[PDB]
RNA sequence: UCGAUGGUACUUUCUGCGCCUACCAUGGUGACCACGGGUAACGGGGAAUCAGGGUUCGAUUCCGGAGAGGGAGCCUGAGAAAC
RNA sequence: UUGGAAUGAGUACACUUUAAAUCCUUUAACGAGGAUCUAUUGGAGGGCAAGUCUGGUGCCAGCAGCCGCGGUAAUUCCAGCUCCAAUAGCGUAUAUUAAAGUUGCUGCAGUUAAAAAGCUCGUAGUUGGAUCUUGUUUACUUUGAAAAAAUUAGAGUGUUCCAAGCAGGCCGCCUGGAUACUUCAGCUAGGAAUAAUGGAAUAGGACUCCGGGGCCAUGAUUAAGAGGGACGGCCGGGGGCAUUCGUAUUGUGCCGCUAGAGGUGAAAUUCUUGGACCGGCGCAAGACGAACCAAAGCGAAAGCAUUUGCCAAGAAUGUUUUCAUUAAUCAAGAACGAAAGUCGGAGGUUCGAAGACGAUCAGAUACCGUCGUAGUUCCGACCAUAAACGAUGCCGACUAGCGAUCCGGCGGCGUUAGACCCGCCGAGCAGCUUCCGGGAAACCAAAGUCUUUGGGUUCCGGGGGGAGUAUGGUUGCAAAGCUGAAACUUAAAGGAA
């Protein structure tokens, strides 16, 4: 579902957003 | 209707068409003299006035602003030109 | 493809409509969307209204009806068959039926 | 709002002409139109027109021919001149045999052959056949 | 269509061909600008004088009796107003939905129709600015707007 | 719909302007990249060392063994997989040689049922893999 | 700041000029795209391709400019910041 | 098949050529039957001109730009034969142009194929009604000069023809070595239509007198089926505040009689060891505003329905009122913007993410049931996103008909005490019939007036993926909003029928 899938996205820039922070 | 006459309209139908929408255009309103029973003076007033017109002297009320027409008292003539 | 012309709908010039809740399940269905059927029944049906009218107090005495005003999701006012399916043609038909 | 009176008025007619009218009103009158209206009438694509005035605008009652296949604007007024007369005589004429491009030169509105042979040209107001 | 709502009405007053006086009526020119100026005395705007004219007085049009329009005629006599009426009543008609925004902060309509009658100042007095009706200087100031008024 | 003026020359130059570069085409061969990206760097042809033979299976529905070499290019040190185009040419390239690689045909894309490969080999050992097909060359 | 724009007086140059100096003025430019960045950008006459309209190219014999490994500073002379 | 002819390649006695030569040209001698003095380069499924040919190979090897070919009779591969295409040239790789009306000025698209900002305001920008001699400032057009030659176009001329060259005819002698084009800007001389701009309004007006006079027809186009404003009686679930009512749900006091009630496909969790459920009289709180309620109204959209009062707005209509182009659309900028969410207060009846538990199932972490947190409600501050949809920008003109409907206005039998009836006009939400036309069609009176293409203007789309991702900036308390790529991958994805 492209939904879903733009929830799935969004849990994913969430995460490579505080794995960016952690080296910053 | 394909070859109707444009530049000689019918009267019936000139005056059916919005007074924009004329061939040449004319206000649907007119003149008129309000003679009250209690005075003997004629008032000359708008068709649709849309004031509170009154007779030398306060004698009365000639006509009532409305949406349209003015509507006027009991007894009084009109239709001037 | 465009199904239909009102979009199934009886909303024309007008932004939003305040929703009602199908009879068979609680839903959110707009008012015009909604599958309305305004039935009147009597209280007592043909297979007791016999028993009951000689049975009453009073000489004449007419038995009420029950002024029930139901509303349907279109979900579910096809599976109680309320409304069917019609032909890509007899879809235009707007009058109710006989 | 009506930022051209050409375009409205040539658009008028094309559209009397494709239903078969006989008589088409144009509402906004203006030199122009009736300058253009004339050329299109010396040539024989439309009848006697009949300028209606009303201390405003004016209108105007054309008798349709039925001899004009379309007429329309060119919008902008493009500037032309003579040796680029020619390539709009292949654009917008649907022949070398009839059609006219209407220009308003100097020496007043005429089509692109009376420019050619006055010598001038101008800018472009619109096309007839 | 409107300026700044989506109606596109037509109603509005089609004067007739004749630009003559009509025999009936025997105000002169002058007779017709004493009556003009004992109204704006009495406080009646331009668009006022020639309602009272057209229904009290028959004079249907006041620029085919006299040579001139009503504000012409008050501006040779020093009647008329230093801001044009337009103008006055838009600032009157922002003034009046600014005090109701300030006691009534809730109406978001009131606020997005104020920004539709200031809209119509800034653009009206702008082009009194390039006829020079209004000084360079002026401007529409929401503060001191109700003293204009 | 279009702006038709007599003054729009600047907003329909700056219109066409920024719209081309919504055009795939002209965006790939006006900015930086897919040049640098390019292995060849906007030759038409270069040469490199044979790292190894590879066979590179052929995609669906076709089945085969297309027969390729990791090759190493000289002037930038890229890596690529060409394409000994002929039947039974591999046996030609010899190991660690010096070969002449050109695009597969199309710019940039991968033509056939290859998935990858992009060139091809057209010379090697300093002769043309076309001579030594039909025998006029040797070595 | 340590010239940006203008004014005054020089200085300097083959001469006009913030070219420079001193004293004053606070300017000047910009969505009509300044400033900054990129250019596998020398510019143009031109070339290719083209129904019209265009797109692309122009290191390259002609014209103009620039440089002589990188900058910078000079001699001589009518003429060079010359290789 | 058999024959004599003709010749260039080659070759040189030499001349010529040239500073000296070479080359070309000229020319003795010599130089062709397999005239072996040998034409190759790519192809033969289709696009695309040319084989159901034979042998080998057997999803192998390979061919194939694309679609595809090959799994034991391959017209596609490896080859023989044959044929086709261009030809002393012919293939390949890359860039580039036309093809591409798949970058759009000519000249495309945005209802469903990719697409019109959620909506409105608004500066720059763009574009702007009609009107003034018919019968100053510019833009524009025409003319001249300029725009270096070479190139290009092109005149003349047998370089053997030709690409070229500028030379060459004629029996010293007479002819060429032309012309056109060179955008834009600048210069010049005419035209005055079209499109801008200016002149007299508190006359510090023109011309005349000769500080005051005289004089001018003394100086204000029209009043847009453009717009603003006033006015008139209206109209509307338009907005805000403050009141008011209604039943319902939940909770509760009292009264009544009883063992079951709740719930489900069936059940259980749960409520009742007794006073649940049910009935009665009540009460309290918080939501909500049924039926009336409609393809009806209003508002820029979001959205908007008990009564009454208050507040300031609004369209349409009516107008022989006023102003006189003040307008249209809009980068930047700005107001508003469902729900959910966020923060701080108040309140939390119902409902209910999460969560728990009970069912169902092979498993449910789901659908179903019993609860229930946040939330749902109110106030203030954020957020600014929706299938924010009519999947359809706004303004204006035009091109059919009909019956209804909402508002206002207008004039007509009659009935009723304004209501109804019959028409007309303007405004608006819609409907239908049509071969108006359009479109890929569904369908559309607009999605028409479109190769017979140009009314104005904004935003925006360029195969499908990657991807609304990366990065940078910006906004926010946060969630996230806005702006927004590339490498790489792919021959389809998709619409309507
Ligand atoms: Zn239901």
């Amino acid at each position: 579902r492209a939904k879903w899938r733009k929830k799935r996205m969004r849990r994913l820039k969430r995460k490579r957003r505080k794995m960016r922070q952690r080296s910053k | 209707p394909l070859a109707k006459d444009l530049l000689h309209p019918s009267p019936e139908e000139e005056k059916r068409k919005h007074k924009k929408k004329r061939l040449v255009q004319s206000p649907n309103s007119y003149f008129m003299d309000v003679k009250c029973p209690g005075c003997y003076k004629i008032t000359t007033v708008f068709s649709h006035a849309q004031t509170v017109v009154l007779c030398v002297g306060c004698s009365t009320v000639l006509c009532q602003p409305t949406g349209g027409k003015a509507r006027l008292t009991e007894g009084c003539s009109f239709r001037r030109k | 493809t465009k199904k239909r012309r009102n979009n199934g709908r009886a909303k024309k010039g007008r932004g939003h409509v305040q929703p009602i809740r199908c009879t068979n399940c609680a839903r959110c269905v707009p008012k015009d969307k909604a599958i309305k059927k305004f039935v009147i029944r009597n209280i007592v049906e043909a297979a007791a209204v016999r028993d009951i009218s000689e049975a009453s107090v009073f000489d004449s005495y007419a038995l009420p009806k029950l002024y029930v005003k139901l509303h349907y999701c279109v979900s579910c006012a096809i599976h109680s068959k309320v409304v069917r399916n019609r032909s890509r043609e007899a879809r235009k038909d707007r009058t109710p039926p006989p | 709002v009506r930022m051209n009176v050409l375009a409205d008025a040539l658009k008028s007619i094309n559209n009397a002409e494709k239903r078969g009218k006989r008589q088409v009103l144009i509402r906004p009158c203006s030199k122009v139109i009736v300058r253009f209206l004339t050329v299109m009438m010396k040539h024989g694509y439309i009848g006697e027109f009949e300028i209606i005035d009303d201390h405003r605008a004016g209108k105007i009652v054309v008798n349709l021919t039925g001899r004009l296949n379309k007429c329309g604007v060119i919008s902008p007024r493009f500037d032309v001149q003579l040796k680029d007369l020619e390539k709009w005589q292949n654009n917008l004429l649907p022949s070398r045999q009839f059609g006219y491009i209407v220009l308003t030169t100097s020496a007043g509105i005429m089509d692109h052959e009376e420019a050619r042979r006055k010598h001038t040209g101008g800018k472009i107001l619109g096309f007839f056949f | 269509g409107r300026m700044h709502a989506p109606g596109k009405g037509l109603s509005q007053s089609a004067l007739p061909y004749r630009r003559s006086v009509p025999t009936w009526l025997k105000l002169t020119s002058d007779d017709v600008k004493e009556q003009i100026y004992k109204l704006a005395k009495k406080g009646l705007t331009p668009s006022q004088i020639g309602v009272i004219l057209r229904d009290s007085h028959g004079v249907a049009q006041v620029r085919f009796v006299t040579g001139n329009k009503i504000l012409r005629i008050l501006k040779s006599k020093g009647l008329a107003p230093d801001l044009p009426e337009d103008l006055y009543h838009l600032i009157k008609k922002a003034v009046a939905v600014r005090k109701h925004l300030e006691r009534n902060r809730k109406d978001k309509d009131a606020k997005f129709r104020l920004i539709l009658i200031e809209s119509r100042i800034h653009r009206l007095a702008r082009y009194y600015k390039t006829r020079r009706v209004l000084p360079p200087n002026w401007k529409y100031e929401s503060s001191t707007a109700s003293a204009l008024v | 719909g279009k702006c038709r003026g007599l003054r729009t020359a600047r907003k329909l130059r700056n219109h066409r302007r920024e719209q081309k570069w919504h055009d795939k085409q002209y965006k790939k061969a006006n900015l930086g990249t897919a040049l640098k990206a390019n292995p060849f760097g906007g030759a038409s042809h270069a040469k490199g060392i044979v790292l190894e033979k590879v066979g590179v299976e052929a995609k669906q529905p076709n089945s085969a063994i297309r027969k390729c070499v990791r090759v190493q290019l000289i002037k930038n040190g890229k890596k690529i997989t060409a394409f000994v185009p002929n039947d039974g040419c591999l046996n030609f390239i010899e190991e660690n040689d010096e070969v002449l690689v050109a695009g597969f045909g199309r710019a940039g894309h991968a033509v056939g049922d290859i998935p990858g490969v992009r060139f091809k080999v057209v010379k090697v050992a300093n002769v043309s893999l076309l001579a030594l097909y039909k025998g006029k060359k040797e070595r």
